């Protein structure tokens, strides 16, 4: 039997004929290496973008904050990281104070919940404290 | 005088400071990462990298090396007149060294002897980044031929 792991965690006579010889002399122009390392990168996968969905117990996640500060802070960071993939101080190519005036611009953010309300308190909270006003116990 | 002879004047020298200097670059976790990090597969320097390898070595070599130098080149004129060889002519220059200088070039190319020189401490391709980082921490003057 073959078994496979798993790479995430679950619910738990002379030989020699005459044109085998190496002579190897050719360089290729351009380098092997190089664009293997080059397509190494175009390789991944784009990453995840998890904020501002339930989870399991239902509460949603990410941060608290305004979808417009997110976008700008967000559209910040895409620019620091352009600026250390060039190892420049600065960024040639930047994704924000451009002059494109994307003031209403969204983006998604773990400060309202499917409901269209406010985070301001986990959703298990609001069904807990809902649930609880109406027990009731044994008598006196 | 060996070039060399300054660095093993601490009990740690030289080079394996230049060694640990990996641990002040964001991203890179050994010696080999930094390595495989600055050279792209020709053994050339990506000409930036290196750029932030001098940042950072620049210190070291002008704030352990150089006072280290002025002691021991002043103490070495005591004993008389002697040869004496470095790598970067602003190694003598910072450390105040006294008699006539003389910046010599060679008919070869002096990166490739490094790597087939076997038996090499921290690998040959280490010398090959020190080597260019003494070459940039050189000064501008036109070496005349060693003959």
């Amino acid at each position: 039997m073959k078994r496979i792991p798993r790479k995430t965690k679950g619910k738990s006579p002379a030989t020699t004929e005459p044109g085998t010889s190496n002579r190897e002399q050719y360089k290729a122009r351009p380098g092997i290496a190089s664009v293997q390392r080059a397509t190494e990168s175009a390789e991944m996968p784009m990453k995840n973008n998890d904020e501002g969905t339930p989870d399991k117990k239902g509460n949603t996640k990410g941060d608290l904050v305004n979808e417009h500060s997110e976008a700008k802070d967000e559209a910040d960071e895409a620019t620091k990281k352009q600026a250390k993939d060039t190892d420049k101080s600065k960024a040639q190519v930047t994704y924000s104070d451009t002059g494109i005036n994307n003031a209403n611009e969204l983006s998604r953010s773990g400060n309202v919940d499917n409901e269209g309300g406010s985070n301001q308190k986990p959703m298990s909270t609001r069904i807990a404290e809902a649930t609880s006003a109406i027990v009731s116990k044994h008598p006196a | 005088v060996d070039s060399d002879e300054v660095g093993e004047q601490m009990e740690p020298t030289f080079e394996q400071a230049v060694m640990e200097i990996y641990k002040g670059i964001a991203g890179v976790d050994s010696l080999d990462d930094l390595i495989k990090w600055v050279l792209n597969s020709d053994l050339i320097p990506h000409d930036d990298r290196l750029g932030q390898l001098f940042q950072a070595f620049l210190p070291l070599a002008k704030d352990l090396l150089a006072p280290m130098a002025r002691k021991f080149y002043d103490n070495s004129m005591s004993e008389g007149r002697l040869l004496t060889f470095a790598h970067a002519d602003s190694e003598l220059l910072n450390a105040n060294y006294f008699g006539h200088l003389l910046r010599l070039k060679i008919p070869y190319i002096t990166e490739v002897n490094l790597m087939i020189r076997k038996n090499r401490e921290g690998g040959e391709l280490f010398q090959l980044v020190l080597s260019y980082l003494y070459k940039m921490y050189a000064t501008s003057a036109q070496p005349k031929w060693f003959g």
